[PDB]
DNA sequence: TCAATATCCACCTGCAGATTCTACCAAAAGTGTATTTGGAAACTGCTCCATCAAAAGGCATGTTCAGCTGAATTCAGCTGAACATGCCTTTTGATGGAGCAGTTTCCAAATACACTTTTGGTAGAATCTGCAGGTGGATATTGAT
DNA sequence: ATCAATATCCACCTGCAGATTCTACCAAAAGTGTATTTGGAAACTGCTCCATCAAAAGGCATGTTCAGCTGAATTCAGCTGAACATGCCTTTTGATGGAGCAGTTTCCAAATACACTTTTGGTAGAATCTGCAGGTGGATATTGA
C-alpha cells in the first residue's frame, strides 16, 4: 500500500496545468457570476457567447498571473505556502487594489 | 505667442477661494493637469465615435467619455454639471 | 453564485500559477479579487454596450473594456 | 455680441475647447454641444482641485498655493488620488507616512 | 502593378494607406507611410510565425494553435517585452516551477 | 463586408513555413496582434507629428514611432525591412 | 555626552522629509551623469536646464515610490531593513 | 565616469522619503543600478524625440514625451 | 542504497470536424487629371546654453564604538494535502420562439465653409507684496536613571 | 514615571524676487449666410440568445489520517546607525560669445479631390486532411524498507 507524500501531487499537478491551456472554471457558475454581476449594473441585459467566453479568459489569465506573484511574496518570506497577506502585497505593488 | 489656461484657471481659483492665491510653478501644473485630462477625454471620445462607425464626436461621447475615465463619485459630478452646462447654452 | 467558484477550481488556477501549498483563506480572497475585476470589467463593458444603445454585450464591448484597464487580450478581435 | 462661455455658465474657454478638438484630429466633425460639455467637466475638475489645494494652503498657513499644496490635496482625495495615480507633481513631496511596525513601543 | 507588388511585401499598401487616411491620425497620409508601415506589420508577422511553426514542430506538429504562438512570444526575451500586457486566449503559461519547490 | 488580416498572414506564413497551417483561432489571435500594433505605430507617429507642428505623417514619422515603440533588437530589423521596402518602391 | 538611540535619528529624518520637497540627490553631480548616459548615445547633445531639472525630479521621484515598495516587501518578511532582494521582489511585481 | 557622485549619504536622503528606518550596505550599489537604467531608458526616447525634430538640444517637453511614454506623466514643465 | 508498483512517454492508426481550396460579385484600390498646400531652403535676429573664475561654506568620507538586528537552530501543534465514496450539478444536444441587430431608404437638422467684424488673451512693463531668512521665547523629544 | 540637555516649533521682522496688475496690439472667436453631410426614424429580415428538458457523467463535497510546515522561541557575530573630525567639492554668481533656435518667406514637390476603370478579397459552398485518442510497449518517477 502507497501513498503520495504531501507536496508530491501538487507537484505533479502544477505540471499537468502549466502543460495546458483549457479553462479552469466551470462554465455555468461562471456564467451565472457574469449575469449575476451585469445585472445589478443594469438588468434585461444579453450578451453573445464569446462575451461570456472573453470575459472568461480574461479572468483567469489575471488569476493565474496573480497566484504567480503572491507565490513569490510567499517565497520571499521563506515560506511554501501561499497565504492572504501574500495576495494582498501582491496586489498591492501593481497598483490594482 | 504661448497660449495657456492660466487666466481661465485663477478665475475659478477667486471662485473657490477668494482671498488665496497661487505661485507659477504651482500654476504650470494645475496647466499641466487640463491638458492631461483633456487628452484623456477626447482621445477617448474618440475611440467611441471610431467604434461605433460615427464620424462625430458629439457631446454624448464626451459624457460616455467621463463616465469611463472618472472614478466613481467624480464622474456623478462632473457628469451633472457637463449636463447642466450644454442645456444651459442651447438656451441662449 | 460567487461560492460557485469552488475550491477545487481556484486550486487548478494557482498550480497553473505554480503554487505548491495554499493557505485555507486563499479561497475566499480568491473569490473577493474575482468578483472585484469582474465589478469593474463588466461595468465598463456595459457602459461601451449603452453606448451604442444596444442590449446585447458583444465580445468587441469585453475587449475594449480589458484594453482599457490596460488588459489587451487576443482572439475575439483585438 | 455674448461668449459661447458666458451662454454655458462657464470660465474656461468654450471656443479653445472646440478649436482644439477640431484642430485635434479626433474625430471628422465636432458636435455644438461637445466642446461646451467638455469645458464645463475641464472646469469642475479644476475647482476641485483648488478648494482642496486651499484648504492645504491655508492648514500650513500659507496663502499662496504651491506645488507641494496640489501634491498633498490629490494624494489625500481618494478619487483624485486615483486619477492620477500615474503622474508625477515636480517639487510636491510625499505624504507623511511610517509603517507602524518601524515605530517604538 | 498593385503597390504591395512595388514594394516587396505580402501585407496591402493599399488598406494600410486608408486605414491611416480613415483613422482620424492627421489630415495627410505621406505616400511611403504606408508601405513603411506595411512593411513593419509583416516583418514583425514574420517573426511570430517563424517561431510559432518552430514551436509546434518541436511538438511534433504542423498546424499552429494558440499556444504555439504563447509559447514563442513568452520565450523571447524581446516580443515577450512587446506583448508584456498581452493577454493570448487558450495560450496557457510557460512551463516553469520556482526551485525552493522542488524536492531534495 | 466584414475585412480581416487573415489572407496576408496566410501568405506570410507559406514564406516561413510552406508546410505549416494554422488554426482558424490561432489566426484570430495574429489578426488581433496586426491590429494592436497598428494602431500603436499609427498613435505615436500621430503624436510625433502634432508634438511638432507638422499635418502629414510620412515614413519618418513611422520609423521614429517604431524606434520608441519596438524594443532594441527588433525594432533594428524593422527599421531595415521598412526602409529595405520604401527604398523598392521608389524604383517603380 | 548624551546619545541618539540607533534609530531615533533614523525616524526623526524620515519625518524631515516627507515634510520636505527639495531634490534630495546634488544637482551637479546628477547632471555629469545625465550627460555622461547621453553621451553614449549620441555626440555633441545639449540639454535646456530645465530637461535636466525635469529628468532629475522623475528620477527622485521614481527612487522615493521604489523604496517605498521595498520597505513593505521588507516589513512583508518580517524585517525592518530594507535588503537587494527587497528591491528586486518590489521591481518584478510593479511591470520592470 | 559619474555614477560614484550619487553618493551613499543622498540615497539615504531618498529612503528617508521613501519610508525606510534601516539599510543594508548592498543597497546603494543596488540603489545606483537601478537609477543609470532608469535613465538609460527615458534618455534615449528623449534623445529620439529630439533627433526627430532635428535639433541639436534636449528640450523639457522632450523629457515629458519620453516620460509620458513610459506611464510615467510628469507635470510642471508643460509650459 | 536498491527493487516493485504505477505512470507517463513513445510510436501507431482511420475519420469526423476543421481546414483548405474553389467559383462569382461588390466595394475597395488604382488611375487620370486638376488643384491645393504643407514644410524645406535659405537667411536671421536673439535666446539660452556652455564655460570660466573662484571664493567659501556645506556636505561627504572615513574611523570608532555600541546595541540591536537578522540569520541560524530546535521543536511541537496543527494546518492543509492525499484519497476514496457517493451523489449532484454540469454538460451536452436538440428545439422553439421572441427580441434584437443589421440592412437600406430617405429627409430634417446639424456641421462645415467662407467672410466680415468684434474682442479677449498675450506679451512686456509697471506695481505690489507675501515669504525667505534671521532671531528670540516656548514646548517637545529623548536618553539617563 | 521624574529630569536636564537639546532640538524644534511658531510668530515676528524686513527687503525683494516673484506674483498681480495694467496697457496696447493682433490673432482668434463670434456672427451671418450658404452648402453639405449624417445619423436617425421606419420598415424589414434574419440571427442569435434565452429558456426548457432530459440524460448520463464527470467532478465536487464530505470525511478520515498524518506528514511536515509554519510559527514560536533563544542566542550571537557582526552589520549598521550615530557621532566626529578632516577635507574635498558643490554651489553661487556674474559675464560672455556663439550656437542653434524659432521666426519669415518663397515656392515646388508632394498630397487631396473627383471621376472612371480594373482587380481584389470576402462569402458561401465544394473538396480535403491532421490529430485525437485508443491500445499497451520501453522508461521514469515514487516510496517503502
Ligand atoms: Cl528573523
Ligand atoms: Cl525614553
Ligand atoms: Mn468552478
Ligand atoms: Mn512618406
Ligand atoms: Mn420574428
Ligand atoms: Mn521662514
Ligand atoms: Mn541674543
Ligand atoms: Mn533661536
Ligand atoms: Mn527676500
Ligand atoms: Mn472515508
Amino acid at each position: 500500500p502507497h501513498r503520495y507524500k504531501p507536496g508530491t501531487l501538487a507537484l505533479r499537478e502544477i505540471r499537468k496545468y502549466q502543460k495546458s491551456t483549457q479553462l479552469l472554471l466551470r462554465k455555468l457558475p461562471f456564467q451565472r457570476l457574469v449575469r449575476e454581476i451585469a445585472q445589478a449594473i443594469s438588468p434585461d441585459l444579453r450578451f453573445q457567447s464569446a462575451a461570456i467566453g472573453a470575459l472568461q479568459e480574461a479572468s483567469e489569465a489575471y488569476l493565474v498571473q496573480l497566484f504567480e506573484d503572491t507565490n513569490l511574496c510567499a517565497i520571499h518570506a521563506r515560506r511554501v505556502t501561499i497565504m492572504p497577506r501574500d495576495m494582498q502585497l501582491a496586489r498591492r505593488l501593481r497598483r490594482e487594489g | 505667442r504661448k497660449e495657456s489656461y492660466s487666466i481661465y484657471v485663477y478665475k475659478v481659483l477667486k471662485q473657490v477661494h477668494p482671498d488665496t492665491g497661487i505661485s507659477s510653478k504651482a500654476m504650470g501644473i494645475m496647466n499641466s493637469f487640463v491638458n492631461d485630462i483633456f487628452e484623456r477625454i477626447a482621445g477617448e471620445a474618440s475611440r467611441l465615435a471610431h467604434y461605433n462607425k460615427r464620424s462625430t464626436i458629439t457631446s454624448r461621447e464626451i459624457q460616455t467619455a467621463v463616465r469611463l475615465l472618472l472614478p466613481g463619485e467624480l464622474a456623478k459630478h462632473a457628469v451633472s454639471e457637463g449636463t447642466k452646462a450644454v442645456t444651459k447654452y442651447t438656451s441662449a | 453564485n460567487i461560492q460557485g467558484i469552488t475550491k477545487p477550481a481556484i486550486r487548478r488556477l494557482a498550480r497553473r500559477g505554480g503554487v505548491k501549498r495554499i493557505s485555507g483563506l486563499i479561497y475566499e480572497e480568491t473569490r473577493g479579487v474575482l468578483k472585484v475585476f469582474l465589478e469593474n470589467v463588466i461595468r465598463d463593458a456595459v457602459t461601451y454596450t449603452e453606448h451604442a444603445k444596444r442590449k446585447t454585450v458583444t465580445a468587441m464591448d469585453v475587449v475594449y473594456a480589458l484594453k482599457r484597464q490596460g488588459r489587451t487580450l487576443y482572439g475575439f478581435g483585438g | 455680441a455674448k461668449t459661447r462661455s458666458s451662454r454655458a455658465g462657464l470660465q474656461f474657454p468654450v471656443g479653445r475647447v472646440h478649436r482644439l478638438l477640431r484642430k485635434g484630429n479626433y474625430s471628422e466633425r465636432v458636435g455644438a454641444g461637445a466642446p461646451v460639455y467638455l469645458a464645463a467637466v475641464l472646469e469642475y475638475l479644476t475647482a476641485e482641485i483648488l478648494e482642496l489645494a486651499g484648504n492645504a494652503a491655508r492648514d500650513n498657513k500659507k496663502t499662496r498655493i504651491i506645488p507641494r499644496h496640489l501634491q498633498l490635496a490629490i494624494r489625500n482625495d481618494e478619487e483624485l488620488n486615483k486619477l492620477l495615480g500615474r503622474v508625477t507633481i515636480a517639487q510636491g513631496g510625499v505624504l507623511p507616512n511610517i509603517q507602524a511596525v518601524l515605530l517604538p513601543k
